[PDB]
């Protein structure tokens, strides 16, 4: 059904499952020769580069949050706060 | 004294409850018309020797102006008792009709030892009007006063259509309560009416819950 970027209702923060999966997912790509959006301070381990992209919040992904009834909310790694 | 001084003491409390219940349902009654002590009770619904005259206890009741705010069409209620330890399918036409004429909506009847299976099958024969059947022995104590049973609340067909829209719930995904469930009767629910159960919690003082009916 979708939901406006306003009227948004989820948690402003990133869930462990999310972050967990983002890094993974992102690694996977980086490990696949996808483009890396951060300067590698010399890193060479994908999941480690991923940890970097994720701290300069330079990961081009979007976490779609399905709700019990099907509608979803879309947040960007950008927005989502990362406490953990 | 003998063992009759106790068969009234029971009808008494039994009465008390009926009252309380009729007020929590959403009707008009004073706390003074309830706390009616034993003493002053005798000298009212008794005859000579000192025995109970039930046909003399029956009465009517009306909605509080508050119950009109949330429930518009909430009709009037009537309660009735009987001096007949063994009520039958004849004295029923007495009640069933008494209401179909006056035109109320809620009919509460109180049987003693029981009713005749020939009788009971005459309640769902005059809609809208609704009737309910209660045994004395089950109204001696108000079940709602028990340490465990927390308090429930009826939800307006408005308050309900909202509970769903706010949780994006379908009717069926809601926690249910029995049509026969003790408390469901104490308030007289109807297949579809939702109840809000508000209890205490060792995790967070109060927890709001809902129970639809089936």
């Amino acid at each position: 059904k979708a939901i406006p970027k306003d009227q948004r209702a989820t948690t402003p923060y990133m869930t462990k499952y999310e972050r967990a999966r983002i890094l993974g997912t992102r690694a996977l790509q980086i490990s696949m020769n996808a483009p890396v959006f951060v300067d590698l301070e010399g890193e060479t381990d994908p999941l480690r580069i991923a940890m970097k992209e994720l701290a300069e919040k330079k990961i081009p992904l979007v976490i779609r949050r399905y709700l019990p009834d099907g509608s979803f909310e879309d947040w960007s790694v950008e927005e989502l706060i990362v406490d953990l | 004294d003998q063992e009759n001084e106790r068969n009234i003491s029971r009808l008494w409390r039994a009465f008390r409850t009926v009252k309380e219940m009729v007020k929590d349902r959403g009707y008009f009654i004073t706390q003074e018309e309830v706390e009616l002590p034993l003493e002053d009770f005798k000298a009212k619904y008794c005859d000579s020797m000192g025995r109970p005259q039930r046909k003399m206890m029956s009465f009517q009741a009306n909605p509080t102006e508050e119950s009109i705010s949330k429930f518009p069409d909430m009709g009037s209620l009537w309660v009735e008792f009987c001096d007949e330890p063994s009520v039958g399918v004849k004295t029923m036409k007495t009640f069933v009709i008494h209401i179909q004429e006056k035109n109320f909506q809620t009919g509460i009847f109180v049987y003693q030892n029981n009713i005749t299976p020939s009788a009971m099958k005459l309640v769902p024969s005059i809609p809208p009007a609704t009737i309910e059947t209660f045994n004395e022995a089950a109204l001696v104590v108000n079940i709602t006063h028990h340490e465990l049973v927390p308090k429930h609340i009826r939800l307006s067909s408005d308050e309900k259509r909202e509970l769903l829209k706010r949780y994006r719930l379908k009717e069926s995904q809601l926690p249910r309560i029995q049509r026969a469930d003790p408390v469901a009767l104490y308030l007289g629910l109807k297949r579809g009416e939702v109840v809000k159960i508000i209890r205490k919690s060792e995790t967070s003082g109060r927890y709001a819950s809902y129970r639809i009916c089936m």
